DNA sequence: AGTATTGATATAAGTAATAGATAATGC
DNA sequence: GCATTATCTACCGACAATATCAATACT
């Protein structure tokens, strides 16, 4: 039954919330069947189509012949494992599986059902096809760690589940991948497939099984990679009509309220327990969140997260309905690719033709080949979303939220939710609605002109647009198909489409304020990255650029760089160049947006020239392989905004500066003891800060300490999560200037969504962009300019540089002066005092455990103690008496630049702009 | 004639980039005498050598006094051995040319665009008598050229089109283990099997004696190289260097299907025949299984395999109905990105 | 006398691939 | 001491080399 029906046809909204308590408290079993029994439910389905196939989908029939003649053997393996565990001791076995293998991961195969294993291991492989950059199969270490872990998820959901119904820690990965070796290692030569294939002789066409996947090696750029392989019979049968319940997903989304945050580890599923960071690869940044967690300094993070996840959606009825029409049509549309069977490849060129073009020839195909694949990938997707939406139509969902280590929200649900692509956009809905009231008609006028492209003129303009399109908006509305398909030219055709839908049911009636609309509406912030270097750095001229001060009309950054660079091009196309002539009118604000977006990021040339080359093809300008216009466009972007944002750029270099004598500093205290592997010691500091919200913020850039360790398969290629290792210094400081904005805008959106849902607003938020009702635009945008004013209206520059100084105080850095400068002299003569004291000459490590004890001398609460110690001279504590440090090798303190001025700009005046956030 | 540099000339250079050069003239014409290349080309004064990386250029100033070609050219573009290179051969035959051997163009740009260097094509029956290369690839970095040249050798398209020409090359000696190792040796590898199918390689000299224990025993017999020590070489920094004279033979067999049999054959170069051949398809363990009678040769392991044996097993391959596509075995990873 | 880690070297071959930071070296 | 050559990575967002082998370490 579609209770999205029913909740619409009750006349108040007394009845209606009776009726939404009592649902979610039938709702309760149904997600507590569905997190635990889901698996066996898969069997069950593909049992019955085996049973109705034999009788009298294919692919249903052919997974349940594998599970059914994998598990014999599951059974044998695990018996002999049991056989050597149940003898105390046997000093003689054979090193082959009994010796120490087989006593490895023996217990950990005794934990669960066989075959809930074999289920596990099919689904896993399944799932894990065209990953890693493998043609037509999947890398081993990724497929045996994804293994060994749905295996230990699996275990302690049971636990959990056994423990609560009554009434190691984690598997190490050195033990994770040998049970998913172990499974694979089965299913390889359990599994079959029929072929067909043609003699190149007799040219006699024969059939046979062969297995249906495989495992080999490939190499890229002269290092080895183990991959798994599939037939590709498999490959096309997995691009049929519907794939109904074989790869059913784990996480998909709640049916009731989520569980609210608490704590760091504690929130979200019912029975699945998720941390709040996604970034589990090390281990500081947990240390770090559990002491924030323990006093309780992240409240607004918790607030912030409850309110985004508890925003209830419904699936979209009538354009499941299209999507459902198009798909079946089996053909390629607006972006679903349509079901190629043979690519093409263009001849090969003679042998004997310079090695140059074969390489060339390489390329191409190399280049058609990913566009074949990324292609089928897409259209796959589309499937398994038209799957997951087409068994909760008329249902309710909630998207619990978690975050990176910077703060953005991510929802739990990877595969189905709002933040996909346009056509996931589309299929979902608030479920509750609001009247539209004076102003929800015009702000879903505002909703469809934004969608369709023209969101950069005045309001006036987009409502006048969308007035003038009535027309093709009904036409468009009543048959979406067969018609003169109208929302197939905008910009994001599959919300556009319920965009139409709305507009016409609306229109359709006489008095437009009393419909009830669940069409959300965004409000994405405008060069939002140069927004918030524009409130830092306190600039009036980036602030004007980026619609902060009140003004009439929009204005934007990426528009007039498009036009710089067009005029340029202009000029240099008008003096006979042949490249500038083909791109003399292609250049529009979508080309050059990302360069000029990442520019104050540290983007590199190449990087600008794959952005570019990737934006280039949407268009076709060129086609894929025609990537030496990119070059020229980005020496042109490059040069025409050498000189444009200067404010910026300087907060930019002041946070590479810190990060990178950051990344060079010893404490006095992990310089405890010298590890004798050189003079030079290690650097192990990385850069940490904390969010105006509390929030903890570790960056997680260390030097990989990978080892091999062998498998059934191979000996698999993998680190140590325990392991710290000294800081990567490249990424260190080239992670600072992207980190620091992503948090703040991570903050911003935090504010903002808890104040909105303290008043009452239905809120859901796209990193810039923020949705809510028709009916709620006013009073959103004025919580978001509120929320602005409070989070910029303190120094953010100045208080980071004093958070940095007081959490490296006692931090030295190594340098070098000169033997005659008399600075560095005094130094010499201290190091020949140790020559009689300490009976050698002095070192680095020494000089730095020297100062270490004096630290303790000074923090001696007794003050005839703090003479003793406070009297003494370390080297260190020469540079006391200057302060101009920048101008052998020498101890240093650590010294931070000085803030980049800031200007006299009020961050009031924003709060009666209307281009902020449109 | 030609003004032949000295130690003490090429003493002042700074920087050499890696490679190393030999410049005891005694050496030389001792090589030049083991080499006999008055037994091949009859008539010296039609050749035409053109010499690569030539640095100090002291070979190249012997050479052109022993025979005295009539067009000698070299080819040198790093600034610190070009301004030396300009300076000392100034008034002579010898002529010089700007541009990089590395790149593919350039051989293109300097033979077929502006007729610089035109050779002399012969057929492919013989060694060809107008046309020798001489190269001096000896640093470490500057070792997928060796391969990229000895494939080409097999593509018949770089400079191979114009028959079997022979080259002399400096190479670490390092490489020419690699290269020159017999079936069943320590050092076989993918390299060894693309020698042995598409040159006739034999050790000239070699710059230190104790790295002839690495080479096969019986081999040296056969070659007995001009050993010689690291004090006639100058930049002695980096390690014992060999000359190798290579000449193309003729073959028939399919390229690509066998170089990607003997890739993924050569992966697990230790384990038996008896199942490392699962590992070039979906289900190639029973079907060659099937299609090899007799049982000794599934017991060798790969480093053990003559290349006659690997285009048997090529041929094998290319008979087979379910083979896999050759053209798609490529990583994906920068161009991938997956939703 | 015996296994068992443990570190080192080769692998393919223009890495898509080119520009700028950063380390290194020689006289 | 500075100046030319060598090495390395590619803005951020949770996801990746492997086999063979001497060589010593060490039950
Ligand atoms: N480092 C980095 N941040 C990005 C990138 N793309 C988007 N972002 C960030 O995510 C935000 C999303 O903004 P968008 O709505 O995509 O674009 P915008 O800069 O706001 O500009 P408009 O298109 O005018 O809205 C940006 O403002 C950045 O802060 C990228 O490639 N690199
Ligand atoms: N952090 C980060 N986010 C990205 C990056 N690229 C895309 N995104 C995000 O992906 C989202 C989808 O981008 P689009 O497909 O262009 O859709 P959109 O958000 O409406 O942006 P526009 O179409 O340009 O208006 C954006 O909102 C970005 O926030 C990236 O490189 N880094
Ligand atoms: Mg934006």
């Amino acid at each position: 039954i579609n209770f999205f029906e029913i909740y619409n046809s009750l006349p108040t909204l007394e009845e209606k919330k009776a009726f939404e308590s009592a649902l979610n408290i039938f709702n309760q079993d149904r997600q507590k069947v569905l997190e635990n029994r889901a698996t066996e439910a898969a069997r069950e389905r593909w049992k019955h189509d085996f049973e109705e196939a034999k009788a009298r989908k294919n692919l249903n029939v052919k997974l349940w012949k594998w599970y059914n003649e994998m598990l014999p053997l599951v059974k044998e393996e695990i018996n002999h494992c049991r056989s050597l565990l149940s003898e105390k001791l046997s000093d003689k076995k054979g090193l082959n599986k009994v010796d120490t293998n087989r006593l490895g991961y023996g217990p950990y195969l005794t934990l669960i059902d066989p075959g809930k294993m074999c289920v596990i291991t099919i689904l896993e492989l399944l799932k894990l096809n065209s990953t890693g950059g493998v043609i037509e199969g999947m890398r081993t270490a990724r497929a045996v760690i994804s293994v060994g872990k749905a295996i230990e998820m699996e275990f302690r959901s049971e636990q959990v589940l056994k423990s609560e119904s009554q009434a190691k820690i984690l598997w190490p990965q050195s033990i994770r991948a040998r049970i998913g070796s172990v499974l694979i290692s089965m299913l390889i030569q359990v599994a079959k497939v029929s072929v067909q294939g043609v003699d190149p002789v007799t040219k006699a066409k024969v059939h046979g099984e062969a297995p249906a996947f495989a495992h080999g090696y490939q190499y890229h750029n002269g290092s080895k990679l183990g991959v798994l392989k599939i037939h590709k019979t498999l490959i096309r049968q997995l691009n049929g009509e519907r794939l109904i319940a074989s790869v059913q997903p784990q996480l998909l989304p709640m049916l009731v309220e989520p569980k609210p945050w608490v704590n760091w580890r504690s929130g979200g599923y019912h029975y699945t327990q998720s941390t709040l960071l996604r970034t589990k690869d090390s281990p500081e940044q947990v240390a770090y969140l559990k002491a924030a967690s323990d006093n309780g300094d992240i409240d607004r993070v918790y607030d912030g997260l409850n309110v985004l996840g508890r925003t209830p959606w419904t699936v979209n009825r009538k354009v499941f309905d299209v999507v459902s029409q198009v798909w079946n049509k089996g053909e390629g549309f607006l972006d679903i690719p349509g079901a190629q069977d043979e690519m093409v490849l263009p001849p090969a060129p003679p042998k004997n033709s310079d090695p140059s073009i074969l390489r060339a020839w390489k390329l191409q195909v190399k280049t058609i080949a990913n566009k074949f694949s990324s292609d089928r990938s897409n259209r796959c997707d589309t499937n398994y979303k038209l799957e997951i939406a087409r068994a909760f139509l008329g249902e309710k969902l909630y998207f619990p939220h978690n975050l990176d280590f910077r703060g953005r929200a991510y929802p739990l649900s990877p595969h189905f939710n709002h933040l996909g692509n346009d056509m996931s956009r589309g299929l979902l809905i608030f479920w509750h609605g609001k009247k539209l009231g004076p102003s929800g008609l015009k702000w879903l006028k505002i909703h469809l002109s934004n969608l369709f492209g023209f969101d950069k003129l005045p309001l006036k303009d987009r409502v006048a647009f969308t007035e003038s399109h009535l027309q093709d908006i009904k036409d468009s509305a009543e048959n979406p198909l067969t018609g003169d398909r109208w929302w197939t030219t905008a910009d994001k055709p599959w919300q556009a489409l319920a965009t139409c839908f709305e507009l016409n049911e609306v229109m359709k009636m006489d008095n437009p304020e009393e419909f009830i609309s669940h069409q959300p509406v965004h409000q994405d912030g405008t060069c939002n990255g140069l927004q918030h270097y524009a409130a830092l750095g306190g600039d009036v001229e980036g602030a004007t650029q980026v619609n902060l001060v009140p003004s009439d009309k929009p204005q934007d950054v990426y528009a007039h760089v498009a036009r710089l660079v067009q005029k340029r091009l202009e000029i240099a196309a008008e003096k006979g160049d042949e490249n500038a002539k083909i791109l003399k009118d292609k250049i529009t604000r979508k080309v050059v947006k990302q360069t000029v977006m990442t520019n104050v990021y540290g983007v590199t040339y190449v990087g600008a020239t794959f952005q570019i080359a990737k934006q280039l093809s949407p268009i076709f300008d060129d086609r894929k392989e025609s990537l030496d216009f990119s070059k020229y466009l980005t020496k042109h972007v490059f040069s025409a905004i050498r000189e444009l944002f200067h404010s910026a750029h300087l907060i930019q270099d002041w946070l590479g500066e810190s990060a990178k004598r950051i990344s060079k500093s010893i404490r006095l205290d992990v310089d405890e003891k010298s590890f004798k592997n050189g003079n030079k010691p290690d650097f192990m500091s990385s850069v940490i800060w904390t969010t105006p919200l509390g929030l903890p913020i570790v960056q997680p850039y260390r030097e990989e300490s990978k080892k091999q360790v062998e498998t059934n398969l191979q000996t698999v290629f993998i680190s140590d999560p325990f392991a710290v290792n000294p800081v990567n210094a490249r990424r260190q400081k080239a992670g600072l200037p992207p980190n620091f904005i992503h948090s703040l805008d991570a903050s911003h959106m935090l504010l903002s969504a808890a104040e909105c849902g303290k008043q009452g607003l239905d809120f859901a938020s796209v990193h810039d962009s923020y949705w809510t009702h028709a009916s709620d635009i006013d009073t959103m945008n004025v919580v978001l300019r509120e929320q602005f004013i409070k989070l910029h209206e303190v120094d953010l520059v100045l208080r980071l540089k004093e958070e940095f100084d007081q959490r490296y105080k006692n931090y030295v850095k190594i340098g070098k002066l000169k033997r005659s400068t008399d600075l560095a002299q005094k130094i010499i003569r201290i190091r020949k005092d140790l020559s009689r004291k300490l009976g050698r000459s002095t070192t680095l490590a020494d000089e730095i455990y020297f100062e270490k004890k004096r630290q303790e001398l000074l923090n001696s609460p007794l003050i005839e103690d703090r003479n003793v110690g406070e009297k003494m001279v370390t080297t260190v504590s020469l540079f006391e008496d200057i302060t101009d440090l920048d101008a052998m090798s020498v101890l240093l303190p650590l010294r931070l630049p000085e803030i980049p001025p800031k200007g006299d700009f009020d961050v009031t005046v924003l709060r009666n702009s209307q281009y902020f956030f449109s | 004639s030609v003004p032949i540099p000295g130690i003490k000339d090429i003493s002042k250079l700074k920087f050499f980039y890696g490679f190393k050069y030999l410049w005891n003239p005694t050496v030389y014409n001792k090589i030049f005498d083991k080499l006999d290349l008055t037994k091949t080309y009859k008539h010296p004064e039609e050749l035409k050598v053109l010499d690569l990386y030539p640095g100090v250029g002291i070979q190249s100033a012997i050479f052109y006094n022993k025979y005295c070609p009539r067009q000698y050219s070299l080819l040198e573009k790093r600034s610190s051995l070009y301004k030396f290179l300009n300076a000392k051969f100034e008034g002579s035959p010898l002529q010089i040319l700007k541009r990089d051997p590395y790149d593919w163009s350039t051989y293109s740009n300097l033979i077929d665009e502006e007729r610089i260097f035109v050779p002399e094509v012969q057929s492919s029956d013989h060694i060809n008598d107008k046309f020798l290369t001489v190269a001096n690839v000896t640093g470490e970095g500057s070792e997928g050229l060796i391969m990229q040249w000895l494939s080409c050798i097999g593509n018949k398209n770089w400079l191979y089109r114009f028959g079997k020409v022979k080259m002399l090359l400096w190479m670490p000696s390092t490489t020419a283990r690699k290269l020159l190792a017999r079936p069943g040796m320590h050092s076989r590898s993918k390299c060894s099997v693309v020698r042995e199918a598409f040159t006739d390689t034999k050790l000239i000299a070699i710059s230190d004696a104790n790295e002839l224990k690495g080479f096969d025993s019986q081999c040296i017999e056969e070659w007995d190289p001009i050993l010689f020590s690291a004090a006639e070489i100058w930049p002695t920094k980096g390690k014992p260097i060999a000359l190798v004279e290579m000449d193309p033979i003729d073959f028939d067999f399919d390229v690509d299907n066998w170089d990607y049999v003997t890739r993924h054959l050569m992966i697990l170069k230790r384990t038996p025949l008896n199942t490392v051949m699962d590992s070039l398809g979906h289900g190639g363990q029973q079907y060659f299984n099937s299609r090899i009678t007799d049982k000794d040769l599934l017991k060798k392991c790969p480093i053990d395999l003559t290349n006659d044996e690997f285009i048997y097993l090529t041929k094998l391959f290319m008979e087979w109905p379910f083979k896999p596509d050759i053209l798609m075995d490529f990583v994906d990873m920068y161009q991938t990105e997956h939703s």
